[PDB]
DNA sequence: CCCAGCTCCCTGCTGGCTCCGAGTGGGTTCTGCCGCT
DNA sequence: AGCGGCCCTTGTGTTCAGGAGCCAGCAGGGAGCTGGG
């Protein structure tokens, strides 16, 4: 209340770097427990985090010490043990792969190239054109130039995984074919420069490309995702918190199996299945892919649908 | 050995290996059911033509096998009950991970624990030994003992007869004295003591032996009350000033920009440095200038905020806004924090600007 | 069998939904009447700006949160103890106070949880 | 429907069936049964005249 | 049938032969291609200072001279059978020069990591 | 089909006989009571009879040793009954008996009580199985295409859906190509041809077209040939499909096996799965070919979608029967796990505790209680809106609620066509009453003289065909094809005819004496065609 | 959606209109700022509109 | 001093993705269960 | 008694809105260049 009230002038849009993210939360650590309560204590490292906001009516935030109605959520955050795909920013991402080279992680094209220099005094002010044009260009380019002269090869998508499929190759027998991983990907996008990024369109400041790979997955509040109280004793969780749940599973599962040697196919596995719980969790509709069926054969319903279309947060609340 | 081993490096003429998921805790059974059937299809038309077949323990619900052909993976897996959902689909191991495969790696006292069911249950215990042939373990924790029940003279027997409506007794220290004016009988072995078939310690802790399928083990942390009814780290945060102590650029401060355990790695940022270095825990210290905002998360007084007259070597020296008076604690445990300090209460108990009844 | 008894409706300040604070549904549930999109645009040519505001703000759904005015972003105000502050900027004095949708502050917590930066310049 | 339930102004929760607001009439009849499983499982017919 | 264990319990590998069997199967017939200089039949005592309870892993070689594994495991020479991955433990000081004397090298089966 | 397990012992464990008992209910000591369908209503019970079965498990170890025992009457589930129907506890009681049990006698039955609520089918429309509809859709690559959605009289193997469609003009000519069930691109048809077993392209023109005189057909199937040539052995052929098949075995043997699996059993169900039916599966594919011809030449008018004779009526009997198998298939299955997971141990089993009734009950409980027929998992992906909840606002309410009717084609389509009434509905469908919301056209109800028939077996009528002058198909030469009248039984082309006209006539006589063809039995002479077609559907 | 969302106007409005999630994926992608002029955008965060 | 590759680019096609009016009143079913540890 | 898995029967299975338009990827073909003869 004593903060001066203001209107607003404009929203700036963007990613949450991890960093932010882990600063944001209130789980510090993140969440390792996929249980909510603990013999009726709401567990602090679990997803019913009582920082996160105030659980019951007539309680308090443990953070902002606010009631239901004066609290706001309070996010916490999931430290993932792999870099995971973003569904949502998965075609950008396979477009910025394609921009830049995988070893110097340069341009295809040089920004003191005329051409370059006339796309971006061009595209001032829009990013999106700045990034098709930049993309059309590295398309037409396979080597990487004061680069490292080599062969770029060509990326495909298979539900959520990447392909880097290389066509002439450098050397004489060096690989042909290879599934991408967040990981790589992760690395080639932090390797890339901030002014190449600001070339690809995507101002540094509020975007870069390493953090559209998913590494501290953020956790909405109980707000967000509320648990209603039955008319029976035993309280019902958000499909939200379902997923969520199933995330930390694998998240711990993973982690478990990384702390004691395991099979590298089986950790592989567990990458597949936590990228594929995410994605779901994000949008539970992709093409192809199973639907995350929550039981009996009920689909969850993830962000995406929350805010789709009619009777959507947009649409049908705002 | 290591030469001969590069000479026994798999190649495209040697067989292959494919992984088969299968139920968990059978592959013994099923490679050893898989021989007997090989061995009695010998002698018919249809021999199997796998070459071996891997049942690893490091690995669970899955066995591997060694054959030229996939086909004749499935024909030897086909027939068996825990292989049905293997059968399915039949995974190719790549080269370079067969030797990974075959590749086997092998490798506590004083730690807190917690137990499962009884009446002991949800109460933090310290190990004393461990036996994992008889699959038992000794725990060390607070006895619970009713004072009540050695006074009437119960029999254990009858009291779990009973148990259905008797409460539990609370925890506290056990004393011979208290047992000796309840009537009850004291035995002395050692610095054990005798009571009840139980060896109590001196101080007054219960040790007892439980399964560790009934003791918990993982997701077990205890509290600062618990432990102090029994009775290296770093504390490095984003936005804080750290000098280099230790390593060739000594006497520079810089800022804590990333966090992480062991090594922190830091990136920190010195005077007419735009670089960033890396240093580990050990040489990172907690270093921080005259006159400024210092907070202390853990010490005598923690969740307190001063400032500093002086830094000596390992006593740094704060005044609290709440009392003039001085407080010297490790300059590790200090930190720097323009924020106020926010004095949060625990477990809401009250809150600011509440009424109270501390008298009628 | 359509009876005006079985039809007549209305409200003021009755129950609201959970996960949004608009009023609930349902003239069963003592609910609220749809100020639809139709509705939103009508105001519009209207040009009642006024009552546009009122309706799908002020009788809806009030709401008031802080938000740093460096990052744009909500931080958690004590009201309390007056205790304002932003953990990723670590500041106490720079935060506003913001009136908006429950609604809107609902979507940008879904969009933060997507990992988006709906950071919330007052300046 | 007077109904309450045990809890885990002291252990009972009102689970109470209250006429639909807005509603009036005369209670027409009430029944009194076991469900499937033998719980007792009342209905009333209410009857308002329009 | 014989070389495959019996059953599931009582269980060992051979530190020599690397070979599984039961603690019974071992004193009845012992290692099918270790007999002469092993000796386990005929003493209960030379199975247990022969054989170890700790062991790592099993595989079985239905033709070791053209299983790869068989090879990289260097029981390709032995009849086929189940081996184990690896054991634990040495044999006994004094075998090891009787070994000697007879000319047979004697080699770990330690090919597991220690940590 | 019986189960059989191995662990060796060996069972059998099959199904001999049903029987039905009448709706009960039993309390806590036991006590079966006559659930009152009021009672029914009253304690939101579910009016239901339990179903038994006799079984009989023979366990074979060694020396063929038969350990046949028989299990009579095993409860297996209840299967809610439609009040007033035979096996309902109302059924032929007098209306004093109806009043005395608190029931009205004008109320028709014809619903069920799931757990107190009354519930309603709605028949559900549905192309009619077994026949041969050619559509033209320019929309497509193909300016014609035949289909047929052939189906066993029962199978738990849904409808196989055959296409055999004119790729559009624009190499030379126009291909024909079919598209078969389990196979992802189409087939040249002299390609499916010569995998039946006929080479010869005189043998397989003699099967399409009938009368070798017409240039104009034998010229336009001329360009299928072109493209099928170099396939000319039925081993070829059956490798060609098993390639194209969805997971092809790269052994040719295995890719021929499946293929031959796929053509006998697949494809046209209805004209027959077991083997040697090649000849009569060549003959009805020629057929469908020889449809697509006229179509494609105009000599034969395209079939008509909405056109309502070329529909069906699932009314409660089929739906619960498709069901109803679906849940036993399921028993059946769980059956098996259970004794296979005993008989591993090599101890018995006991097939009471095998058998699962909850799985039968609490299926069909839930179908009609929540409307989505299909598996309660699989609920987004069944259909909902079957078994609403019947209407009780007033008589005539409760009347058209009984007698509605709906057609799946969902309500989001805009295309007014389906939507549209249609010519075909007179004396069949009410012209008036239909939703005037958003289902308009979609939701119908039945005249008042209409009546569905809920079809009967056509082996009588076969046999009298048979007695008759009719000659079997594979008994006929190519030849006599052309002039003579070919004979449909549900799709079956059986034979062919000499006087259609006094055979129609005979059958008419037949069908009014009720001696041989009940009235259901439908009879058309395309006396412009040379068909005649003989339905016995439900 | 095309015509109007291939405009310069704001990511709000064209996520009000259509597209709400890929439309936000691609503001968030590019970092730009919706400058709070049009009437949808002020309606969302509840302002007096222009 | 042509010229067959080879690069670059444009056409055209195929295949994939999102949308499909607004509100209203009722109703029922369901939001785990069984095998393994 | 609590955790893990999972039923779509065809492991291989029918249409869970069909249809109407944009946009992306890729095949193909021609224009033009260029290191050999
Ligand atoms: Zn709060
Ligand atoms: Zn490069
Ligand atoms: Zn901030």
């Amino acid at each position: 209340s004593a903060c001066p009230l203001r209107t607003i002038k404009r929203v700036q849009f963007g990613v949450l770097s991890p960093d932010e993210l882990k600063r944001m939360s209130v789980t510090e650590g993140g969440i390792k427990y996929p249980e909510t309560t603990e013999g009726g204590r709401p567990k602090l490292g679990g997803l019913m985090d009582p920082r996160q906001g105030v659980i019951e009516r007539t309680g308090r935030c443990q953070t902002c010490a606010g009631n239901m109605t004066e609290c706001p959520g309070h996010f916490g955050h999931i430290e993932l043990a792999k870099p995971v795909f973003h569904v949502g920013f998965l075609v950008k991402t396979m477009k910025v792969l394609r921009c830049v080279c995988f070893f110097c992680s340069k341009l295809l094209v040089d920004s003191n190239n005329p051409k370059i220099k006339d796309i971006l005094a061009k595209s001032k002010g829009q990013p999106k054109k700045r990034l098709t044009h930049v993309y059309d260009l590295c398309k037409g380019k396979n080597i990487c130039e004061g680069g490292c002269g080599r062969y770029q090869p060509r990326i495909r998508r298979s539900g959520l995984e990447l392909y880097a499929e290389w066509k002439h190759v450098n050397e004489d027998s060096q690989e042909k074919k290879i599934l991408l991983s967040p990981e790589r990907v992760h690395e080639i996008f932090k390797r890339i420069s901030d002014e190449e990024c600001f070339v690809l369109g995507m101002e540094p400041r509020y975007a870069r490309p390493e953090w559209m790979i998913v590494t501290v997955l953020p956790v909405p509040p109980l707000s967000v995702r509320p648990a209603v109280v039955m008319q029976g004793s035993a309280r019902n969780q958000d499909d939200l918190t379902h997923k969520l749940a199933d995330i930390v599973k694998i998240n711990n599962q993973l982690r478990r199996n990384e702390q004691n040697g395991a099979a590298a196919h089986v950790i592989a596995e567990d990458v597949k299945l936590l990228q594929f719980h995410v994605a779901t969790m994000v949008d539970n509709e992709l093409p192809g892919l199973p639907r995350a069926m929550q039981k009996s054969g009920r689909p969850l319903k993830s962000l995406k649908q929350r805010l789709k279309g009619k009777e959507g947060r947009v649409r049908g609340n705002l | 050995d290591d030469i001969t081993q590069q000479q026994l490096l798999p190649g495209v003429k040697d067989p292959n290996l494919w992984t088969v998921k299968c139920k968990i805790g059978e592959e013994r059974a099923t490679a050893i059911s898989l021989m007997r059937k090989f061995i009695a299809y010998q002698f018919t038309d249809t021999p199997l033509q796998i070459k071996s077949v891997v049942a690893p323990e490091h690995v669970k619900g899955y066995i591997y096998v060694e054959a030229y052909k996939q086909t004749h993976v499935k024909q030897a897996i086909e027939g068996v009950g825990n292989l049905r959902l293997g059968y399915w689909n039949q995974q190719m191991v790549p080269i370079k991970e067969m030797t990974d495969v075959l590749k086997v790696v092998k490798e506590k006292p004083k730690s807190w624990v917690r137990l499962k069911r009884g009446i002991y249950k949800d109460d933090i215990a310290q190990v004393d030994y461990v036996e994992p042939s008889q699959n038992t373990i000794s725990l060390k924790m607070i006895p619970r003992i009713d004072y009540d029940r050695i006074k009437a003279r119960m029999s254990l027997k009858d009291w779990f007869a009973k148990r259905k409506k008797f409460k539990r007794p609370p925890q506290r220290l056990f004393d011979a004295e208290k047992i000796r004016s309840l009537g009850g009988d004291v035995a002395s072995d050692g610095d054990f003591l005798i009571f009840e078939g139980n060896r109590y310690s001196r101080k007054g802790f219960l040790f007892k032996s439980f399964a560790m399928s009934a003791v918990i083990t993982e997701g077990v942390k205890p509290t600062l009350s618990e432990l102090e009814k029994f009775e290296r780290e770093h504390n490095f945060q984003p936005g804080d000033n750290v000098e280099v102590c230790e390593g060739e650029l000594i006497n520079l401060q810089g800022k804590i920009l990333s966090v992480d355990g062991n090594k922190i790695t830091i990136m920190p940022k010195h005077e007419d440095l735009k670089d960033m270095l890396e240093f580990p825990a050990q040489e990172l210290r907690k270093y921080f200038k005259m006159g400024d905002h210092v907070k202390v998360i853990a010490g005598r007084f923690e969740g307190d905020t001063g400032l500093i007259v002086r830094v000596e070597e390992n006593f740094v020296i704060l005044f609290s806004d709440l009392t003039m008076h001085e407080l010297k604690v490790l300059p590790r445990d200090l930190q720097l924090c323009s924020e106020t300090a926010s004095g949060v209460d625990v477990g809401g108990q009250h809150e600011w600007g509440e009424l109270v009844q501390l008298d009628p | 069998k359509h009876m005006v008894d079985d039809k007549i409706h209305s409200r003021a300040r009755g129950p609201i939904q959970i996960l949004n604070r608009q009023p609930m549904e349902g003239r069963s549930r003592d609910g609220g009447l749809r100020f639809g999109e139709m509705e939103r645009d009508c105001q519009i040519a209207h040009g009642a700006a006024q009552f546009l505001r009122e309706r799908l703000f002020e009788a809806s759904d009030p709401y008031q949160v802080h938000v740093c005015n460096l990052c744009g972003i909500m931080a958690i105000a004590n009201t309390r103890t007056h205790t304002y502050e932003c953990r990723g900027c670590r500041n106490k004095t720079q935060i506003s106070l913001v009136r908006m949708p429950y609604a809107c502050k609902l979507l940008f917590q879904e969009l933060m949880s997507m990992s988006i930066a709906p950071r919330m310049m007052s300046v | 429907i007077g109904k309450t339930v045990t809890l885990p102004r002291y252990t009972k929760r009102d689970c109470s069936t209250f006429l639909r607001t807005s509603e009036t009439g005369i209670v027409d009849q009430v029944m009194v049964t076991l469900n499937q499983e033998g719980y007792k499982f009342c209905k009333i017919r209410v009857r308002s005249v329009r | 049938l014989e070389t495959v264990p019996k059953d599931l319990r009582h269980l060992r590998a051979c530190l020599l032969c690397s070979l599984v069997k039961t603690i019974d199967q071992f004193e009845y017939d012992g290692c099918d291609n270790c007999d002469a200089y092993l000796q386990m039949k005929g003493n209960r005592e030379m199975v247990y200072d022969c054989t170890s309870s700790s062991f790592d892993g099993i595989i079985a070689m239905m033709s070791p001279e053209d299983s790869w594994v068989s090879k990289w495991q260097r029981v390709s020479n032995f009849k086929p059978g189940v081996y184990a991955v690896s054991v634990t433990g040495r044999l006994p000081q004094g075998i090891v020069r009787e070994l000697k004397s007879r000319g047979v090298a004697y080699k770990s089966r330690d090919t597991a990591i220690k940590t | 089909p019986p189960i059989d397990l191995q662990a060796p012992p060996r069972y059998l464990l099959k199904f001999e006989q049903i029987y039905l008992s009448k709706p009960t209910h039993w309390e806590r000591d036991g006590a079966p009571s006559p659930m009152m369908p009021n009672e029914a209503r009253l304690r939101n019970l579910t009016y239901s009879a339990p179903l038994y079965v006799d079984i009989t498990k023979t366990v074979i170890k060694e020396g063929e040793e038969q350990l046949q025992t028989q299990h009579q009457k095993t409860f297996i589930g209840k299967i809610p009954i439609m009040l007033r129907s035979t096996y309902c506890l109302l059924n032929g009681l007098t209306d004093r008996d109806l009043c005395e049990l608190n029931e009205c006698p004008l109320d028709p039955g014809g619903y069920f009580i799931i757990n107190g609520s009354e519930k309603v089918l709605i028949a559900q429309e549905k192309m009619a199985t077994n026949t041969v509809y050619v559509f033209a859709k320019k929309d497509s690559k193909y300016a014609y295409t035949g289909e047929c959605r052939s189906c066993l009289e029962n199978s738990s193997r849904p409808t196989s859906t055959i296409w055999v469609s004119m790729l559009a003009r624009g190499a030379i000519g126009q291909r024909i190509v079919a598209t078969l069930p389990y196979i992802k691109q189409e087939v040249p048809i002299i390609i499916v041809f010569r995998a039946l077993g006929f080479v010869s392209d005189r043998d397989i023109l003699e099967h399409i077209i009938y009368d070798f005189e017409d240039p104009e057909m034998m010229e336009m199937v001329k360009p299928s040939l072109d493209e099928a040539f170099v396939i000319q052995e039925q081993n070829v052929a059956l490798n060609f499909i098993g390639s194209r098949g969805a997971k092809p075995g790269v052994t040719k043997e295995k890719r021929i096996k499946y293929a031959k699996e796929v053509l006998q059993k697949e494809m046209l169900p209805h004209v027959g799965v077991s083997d040697f039916c090649e000849t009569k599966k060549a003959y009805f594919l020629g057929y469908m070919v020889h449809r697509l011809l006229l179509a494609a030449l105009g000599r034969r008018e395209l079939d008509d979608r909405d056109h309502y004779g070329n529909k069906r009526l699932d009314l409660a009997g089929p739906l619960l029967a498709f069901l109803f198998r679906g849940m036993f298939k399921n028993l059946l299955k769980e059956v098996r796990i259970y004794a296979q997971k005993f008989i591993d141990r090599g101890k018995d089993f006991n097939l009471e505790l095998a058998i699962k009734t909850r799985i039968i009950s609490d299926g069909l409980k839930y179908s009609l209680a929540t409307g989505n027929w299909g598996d309660q998992k699989k609920a987004h992906q069944a259909r909902a809106g079957v078994s609403q909840v019947l209407n009780r606002l007033t008589f005539a309410s409760t009347l058209s609620h009984l007698r509605r009717l709906n057609s799946p084609i969902g309500r989001d389509g805009k295309l007014a066509k389906p939507r549209q009434l249609h010519n075909t509905l007179w004396g069949m469908v009410c012209p008036a009453e239909t939703p005037e919301g958003h289902a308009v056209g979609l939701v119908k109800n039945l005249a008042l003289m209409a009546y569905i028939s809920v079809g009967s077996q056509p082996s009588p009528i076969l046999e009298f065909l048979e007695e008759w002058s009719m000659e079997n198909l594979e008994e006929i030469s190519p030849a006599a094809i052309a002039d003579a009248t070919k004979i449909f039984v549900n799709g079956c082309w059986v034979g062919i005819h000499k006087d259609p006209e006094q055979l129609m006539n005979t059958l008419r006589k037949l069908r009014r004496q009720m001696d041989i063809i009940v009235s259901e039995v439908s009879m058309i002479r395309d006396i412009r065609e040379r068909e005649i077609r003989i339905y016995t559907d439900a | 959606r095309h015509g109007v969302n291939r405009q310069d106007t704001g990511p709000l409005m064209k996520c009000s209109f259509e597209e709400t999630v890929d439309v936000l994926m691609e503001a968030a992608a590019h970092g730009e700022s919706d400058p709070m002029k049009g009437v949808s955008e002020n309606i969302m965060l509840g302002q007096l509109a222009p």
